[PDB]
């Protein structure tokens, strides 16, 4: 019985960027893993369909960093309230284990068809 | 009675399958087998004891017992609907063992059964545990995988020091006869991982769910996503298997002219020394879903923990 993420994750907050340049103050959303280490967000989502890099804020003072993305995969991601399209880019350089925990949490515990 | 011989007739079906019971009636069968566990309570690669499975062997027309076992499993009812909505998607891959889901009258209820058709007696985790935890006074599981697959005979274990590499160097030839059973169970993992990605299934691949033919069979801890994005997690399957890929000399059919163990050897150019485009094609054929950069020439590596990985 090898189970993926036998304990769930939490946290959703802050922003990221859409224009490598812009990321003015509020672009897209970051998802999960405060990450014991400190802060390591596993995955990213968006209400839009245009995001090249993302200056996602982080702890300390040098929190600014280019948390860029890669070719996405979109889902219907039906909100309980109603339908809403959301394109899921993954953090550049994620490994197959983390993309398993993320997918397991936001699909099996959320309303997706 | 007739409530026992009816089970032997419902386990069968469209196939011929002249089965013989092994669990004394409609009861299960207890075995001691190797497993790879991780479930918030336990973790490790250890020999545990199984109790939820009834085994039925199979005899051919000449009425001789062959290597074919139907392993019907009793479990909860929410597993039944979940291992049938993931099997109905991964049923067209030729590297998946046939399943049969039904409901039977045990005593006073309708209890559900899941039957896997034509497995082998042992898994790939039983063969890996046997060669990595060797005891020369407790090696019954290894002296059977070696005789069932015509690697040696039962009179080979009578000579003393038959397990020794320095006194009997002929044991490296009895081990090398498992190299094509292991090489063909490496090509079926890459088919299963491809079929598991096109359908949207996410799950961890462990070696006790692939019998000694390459067929896969527990789909009870897998989740479902949108098709096209599936993530086979193969990291304790390849790593635990690695020491057996050179002991059994698995990739000795790659030296032949069509990867055929019958056709003659490949005659290479004598002035050739690079072999980088064939090193990157051997990684793609057998280790396709191993997610980490592989540098054939370790002069392009990134630290001393990458040199050790890529060498
Ligand atoms: N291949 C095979 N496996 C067997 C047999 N008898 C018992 N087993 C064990 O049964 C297990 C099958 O796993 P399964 O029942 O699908 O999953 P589980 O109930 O969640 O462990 C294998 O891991 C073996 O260790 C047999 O005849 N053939
Ligand atoms: F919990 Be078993 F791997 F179907
Ligand atoms: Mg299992
Ligand atoms: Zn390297």
């Amino acid at each position: 019985n090898n189970e993926l993420s036998p304990v769930a994750l939490r946290q959703m907050s802050c922003a990221a960027g859409t224009t490598q340049t812009a990321c003015t103050d509020d672009n897209a959303l970051a998802y999960y893993n405060t990450t014991k280490g400190g802060r390591f967000v596993l995955a990213l989502l968006s209400d839009l369909q245009d995001l090249k890099w993302a200056r996602f804020p982080k702890s300390d003072g040098t929190g600014t960093i280019y948390t860029e993305l890669e070719p996405p995969c979109r889902f219907v991601t039906d909100t309980p309230k109603g339908p809403k399209v959301k394109y899921l880019y993954f953090i550049k350089g994620l490994n197959n284990l983390n993309r398993g925990m993320v997918l397991g949490s936001l699909a099996a515990t959320v309303r997706l068809q | 009675s007739a409530d026992a011989q009816s089970f032997l007739n419902r386990v069968c079906g469209v196939s011929a399958a002249r089965l013989t019971p092994c669990g004394t009636g409609t009861s299960t069968d207890v075995v001691y087998r190797a497993f790879d566990i991780y479930n918030d309570k336990v973790a490790g690669f250890a020999k545990f004891l199984k109790t939820n499975c009834c085994r039925f062997q199979e005899k051919d027309e000449d009425d001789n017992l062959i290597d074919s076992y139907f392993v019907v499993k009793r479990h909860t009812f929410s597993n039944y609907q979940h291992e049938e909505t993931i099997y109905n998607l991964l049923k067209d891959c030729p590297a998946v063992a046939k399943h049969d889901f039904f409901k039977f009258r045990i005593d006073g209820d309708m209890v559900p059964h899941i039957s896997r058709q034509r497995l082998t007696k042992y898994t790939m985790a039983d063969l890996v545990y046997a060669l990595r935890h060797f005891d020369e006074g407790n090696c019954d599981t290894l002296k059977e995988i070696l005789v069932t697959y015509n690697c040696c005979d039962d009179d080979y274990f009578n000579k003393k020091d038959w397990y020794d590499f320095v006194e009997n160097p002929d044991i490296l030839r009895v081990y090398a006869n498992l190299g094509e059973r292991v090489r063909q169970a490496l090509l079926k993992t890459v088919q299963f991982c491809d079929a598991m990605r096109n359908a949207g299934i996410v799950g961890v691949l462990t070696l006790d769910n692939q019998d000694l033919n390459g067929n896969w069979y527990d789909f009870g801890d897998f989740i479902q996503t949108t098709p096209g994005s599936g993530v086979p997690v193969v990291d304790s399957y390849y790593s635990l298997l690695m020491p057996i890929l050179t002991l059994t000399r698995a990739l000795t059919a790659e030296s032949h002219v069509d990867t055929d163990l019958t056709k003659p050897y490949i005659k290479w150019d004598l002035l050739k020394y690079d072999f980088t485009e064939e090193r990157l094609k051997l990684f793609d054929r057998y280790f396709k879903y191993w997610d980490q950069t592989y540098h054939p020439n370790c002069v392009n590596c990134l630290d001393d923990r990458c040199i050790l990985h890529c060498a």
